[PDB]
């Protein structure tokens, strides 16, 4: 189950 | 800096002539991802091979199985092509039936 | 013994071509189970082991929203990171990161991590703690400083810990047969003249899974890297990898040569002498 939204860098 | 790929051709077991196999070229340990292999079946391209998906290892290198069904006779040579941003003319490895 | 879940994602800019292509991948140990292709026609994520196809369609729906989210925040990325580094328009370059968490024997949490590389070197990376961020550079900082506000550690820790861990530890029940599986080496030693006064011997591991494992050569007793060729494990195709050890001896001294074969399926190391 890959991860969630994630940050812009 | 570029990475050259390492290259293992090889087949899945230890080949018998007449007997189905598999032809295998692994590229490993190159950077960038941009690459291209291909299996020659005495100096001529083999039409239908396949590829894993894109992955890398711990130290962000990238790594390919190239691969196709194949019978090994007495007379063919097979070889994989490494066409990659660090070689002046791609690389070309024959099938060692022992490496 | 341990297991390990991991996702691999690569971004990678083509300018004069199009949109950047991004690849993921995800493994349970040494098996791959999924893939997403931003070049692919399916634009979905898609099974790539036997025991995750019985996952239904909300599995696929939800890892697709998430994984295409990832896609256009690393092309988003690539662009950012051209200007932290003031490059040009011009070049193609890479984002690749890593993230996933290990479960011990008893299936119990035992870490997670999240690492970040920018054409092939460390960008940034979530500290052990899974509370903090170790930078590499200057641009690197911009980021941290970003994601410390935006309280980004949060939520991969949140995430490490418990979805990565709960999902990892159905994998491995949904895939006992495959994923909680030693296969041991197949083992033979070759022979090959080099000379009147030299041969080849080379140590065989074949058809092995998980793919760690140690082959070595000794003479004598002695650790023995003179003379000595260690090629890369590879995978045999069918999930099962390989390996082999050569070294170059005097001929008729093929008797003082062992190799020693370490593999977590070999209840007692092998060794193997010509």
């Amino acid at each position: 189950d890959v991860m969630t939204y994630i940050h812009s860098m | 800096i570029q990475r050259t790929p390492k290259i293992q051709v090889y087949s899945r077991h230890p080949a018998e002539n007449g007997k189905s196999n598999f032809l295998n070229c692994y590229v490993s340990g190159f950077h960038p991802s941009d690459i291209e292999v291909d299996l020659l079946k005495n100096g001529e391209r083999i039409e239908k091979v396949e590829h894993s998906d894109l992955s890398f290892s711990k130290d962000w290198s990238f790594y390919l199985l190239y691969y196709t069904e194949f019978t090994p006779t007495e007379k063919d040579e097979y070889a994989c092509r490494v066409n990659h941003v660090t070689l002046s003319q791609p690389k070309i490895v024959k099938w060692d039936r022992d490496m | 013994g341990s297991h390990s879940m991991r996702y691999f994602y690569t971004s990678v800019s083509r300018p004069g071509r199009g949109e950047p292509r991004f690849i993921a991948v995800g493994y349970v140990d040494d098996t791959q189970f999924v893939r997403f292709d931003s070049d692919a026609a399916s634009q979905r994520m898609e099974p790539r082991a036997p025991w995750i196809e019985q996952e239904g369609p909300e599995y696929w729906d939800r890892n697709t929203r998430n994984v295409k989210a990832h896609s256009q925040t690393d092309r988003a990325n690539l662009g950012t990171l051209r200007g932290y580094y003031n490059q040009s328009e011009d070049g193609s370059h890479t984002i690749q990161r890593m993230y996933g968490c290990d479960v011990g024997p008893d299936g119990r949490f035992l870490r997670g991590y999240q690492q970040d590389a920018y054409d092939g070197k460390d960008y940034i990376a979530l500290n052990e703690d899974l509370r903090s961020w170790t930078a590499a550079d200057m641009a690197a900082q911009i980021t941290q400083r970003k994601w410390e506000t935006a309280h980004e550690a949060e939520q991969w820790r949140a995430y490490l810990e418990g979805r990565c861990v709960e999902w990892l530890r159905r994998y491995l029940e949904n895939g006992k047969e495959t994923l909680q599986r030693t296969d041991a080496p197949k083992t033979h030693m070759t022979h090959h003249a080099v000379s009147d006064h030299e041969a080849t011997l080379r140590c065989w591991a074949l058809s092995f899974y998980p793919a760690e494992i140690t082959l070595t050569w000794q003479r004598d007793g002695e650790d023995q890297t003179q003379d000595t060729e260690l090629v890369e494990t590879r995978p045999a195709g069918d999930g099962t990898f390989q390996k082999w050890a050569s070294v170059v001896v005097p001929s008729g001294q093929e008797q003082r040569y062992t190799c020693h074969v370490q593999h977590e399926g070999l209840p007692k190391p092998l060794t193997l002498r010509w």
